[PDB]
């Protein structure tokens, strides 16, 4: 009995990105989620979006 | 040519040596750098300067 | 846009001497003075049976 | 801004010390293993012995 | 000085007897077993009769 995911995934884009695809044309991924890691120094993130 | 006249007056420490080869097969094979085999007493030890 | 999701990087493995089975073969010790030695040696000693 | 290069020189000596600090122990291994294979004469000569 | 060769004759003397006093048991596991071997005819011999 394989535990099989029962839904499909989704990926809504952050407000914030919205103006970064107005600038130079590119969401990277989860652009809030790089703002804090660079302020606390942490180099590795907990997880890719 | 070493110091052989210290080595039979220096205190020394008991081990097993088992290999392959005798032993006067393998020392004789100059399979060891230095060596002095002979086979009487060794008169010469008991000098000093 | 030209959206670019995030970026990887590998993790560093640990090795370690000791932990290596190939330590087994070995007698590791440390000696901080070793620049200045030359060469050292062992003499050895068999009388037959 | 002037921060993120602080934080970045920052790991910058620590990759450069964990890159050869990692490596200062494969050497050991690999120095040791360079070792034995001037001290493994093939088997069929220590056969014969 | 001297008195470590009085000593260190003393250890060549016990040693020479440790050698002759093993040499000694072995003869007799040697001159015993060569008496046996006068004594043991050829296998084809000992079946044929």
């Amino acid at each position: 009995t394989v535990s099989a995911p029962a839904t499909y995934g989704n990926f809504v884009l952050s407000p914030e990105n919205a103006v970064t695809a107005i600038s130079y044309h590119s969401i990277l991924a989860d652009f809030n989620s790089y703002k804090a890691h660079l302020t606390s120094g942490q180099p590795h993130l907990p997880n890719d979006s | 040519m070493e110091n052989w006249s210290a080595l039979e007056l220096l205190p020394k420490v008991g081990i097993p040596t088992d290999f392959l080869t005798h032993v006067k097969t393998s020392a004789g094979e100059e399979m060891f750098e230095a060596l002095r085999i002979y086979y009487g007493d060794d008169p010469e030890r008991y000098n000093i300067h | 846009f030209e959206a670019i999701f995030g970026t990887f990087c590998n993790r560093l493995e640990w090795v370690y001497f000791l932990t290596s089975g190939l330590a087994a073969a070995a007698h590791a010790i440390k000696f901080h003075d070793l620049n200045k030695l030359t060469t050292g040696k062992m003499l050895f000693h068999v009388q037959v049976p | 801004l002037d921060k993120i290069l602080n934080v970045e020189a920052m790991h910058t000596v620590l990759r450069a010390l964990k890159n050869t600090a990692d490596a200062m122990e494969r050497g050991l291994i690999h120095s040791f293993l360079q070792t034995l294979l001037r001290k493994a004469p093939p088997y069929f000569v220590v056969q014969t012995l």
